[PDB]
């Protein structure tokens, strides 16, 4: 019950 | 030798914006597979050479049984592919979501899993893994912990070295790498932390949907604990979430070694871990080789530019 995330990188 | 025309495309599993990871037969063996497919330009084009590289390498130097194991790499004039081994149970994310929370004793074998690949990382390939959260961590048929995705790792990373990027996901970020500080392998810690957390509590430590919210939350407030957490688990929870990277379990020099040593894993027996003799508490309910009902229907339901020097590789 957590939207899924994203990875990313600055 | 291989190219896209070795393989059967059977289903769609998981579809990011740099590519897709589609389930695959090989013809001339009869097995299945994971294909991880990036369109090169894509890659160039959003910046992520650099990752995939890493990917790469950290892929093909790496023996361990719960990381996903590399069969090829190969490209064409428009994609780079890995084909892995296929993890049929899917994410603990998806699993998660259904149940809402773990047993301490399921979170408790995860949890083992987990650090015997970290400290597998960190000791033996000098690698951080960066990234670990729900959707990076899935299991395989007999319900043994893959850790899949690997383009977040830094390489060359030995003993308390430091280190820069700004890099994970935004849920998972540790204290160090809000504050703009230079960070060493300790965060892998925080996100082990992180992750044990939504397994025996069933949410994030620290939830906002606006990112400066989450941001404040994670570097300002102390973590709750439902009272249904036993003692153990509180005080693991406690010492891996220290937001002070010096003062985290697993932050000194013992690396690893101070969290197999904490009471929460008291008779596991690291040992067998490793060789997997411990008992899986969820064993996948597969009917056949190419059943994914532990993939999100949302992708299983839907229908089917430079050269990158020496990429290309093969395990036999
Ligand atoms: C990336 C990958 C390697 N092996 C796999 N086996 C099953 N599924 C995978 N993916 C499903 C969606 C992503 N979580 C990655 C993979
Ligand atoms: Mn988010």
């Amino acid at each position: 019950g957590r939207p899924r995330t994203t990875s990313f990188a600055e | 030798r291989v190219t896209m025309n070795e393989f059967e495309y059977l289903k769609l599993l998981g579809k990011g914006t740099f590519g897709k990871v589609i389930l695959v037969k090989e013809k001339a063996t009869g097995r299945y597979y994971a294909m991880k497919i990036l369109k090169k330009e894509v890659i160039v084009a959003k910046d992520e050479v650099a990752h995939t590289l890493t990917e790469n390498r950290v892929l093909q130097n790496s023996r361990h049984p719960f990381l996903t194991a590399l069969k090829y790499s190969f490209q064409t004039h428009d994609r780079l592919c890995f084909v892995m081994e296929y993890a049929n149970g899917g994410e603990l994310f998806f699993h998660l979501s259904r149940e809402r929370v773990f047993s301490e004793d399921r979170a408790r074998f995860y949890g083992a899993e987990i650090v015997s690949a970290l400290d597998y990382l960190h000791s033996e390939k000098n690698v951080v893994y960066r990234d670990l959260k729900l959707e990076n961590l899935m299991l395989d048929k007999d319900g043994h912990i893959k850790i899949t995705d690997f383009g977040l790792c830094k390489e060359g990373i030995k003993d308390g070295a430091t280190m820069k990027t700004f890099c994970g996901t935004p849920e998972y970020l540790a204290p160090e790498v809000l504050e703009d500080n230079d960070y060493g392998r300790a965060v892998d810690w925080w996100g082990l932390g992180v992750v044990m957390y939504e397994m025996m509590c069933g949410r994030l430590p620290f939830y906002n949907q606006d990112h400066e919210k989450l941001f404040e939350l994670i570097l300002m407030e102390e973590i709750r604990f439902p009272r249904t957490l036993g003692p153990e688990a509180k005080s693991l929870l406690s010492g891996l979430l220290k937001k002070d990277p010096k003062q985290r379990l697993g932050g000194g020099s013992e690396d690893a070694k101070e969290i197999m040593q904490h009471r929460f894993f008291a008779g596991i027996v690291w040992q067998h871990v490793y060789e997997k003799k411990l008992s899986p508490p969820f064993k996948p309910q597969v009917t056949s080789e190419t059943d994914t009902r532990y993939f999100d229907e949302e992708f299983t339901a839907q229908m089917i530019r430079p050269h990158f020097p020496q990429f290309d590789y093969s395990a036999s």
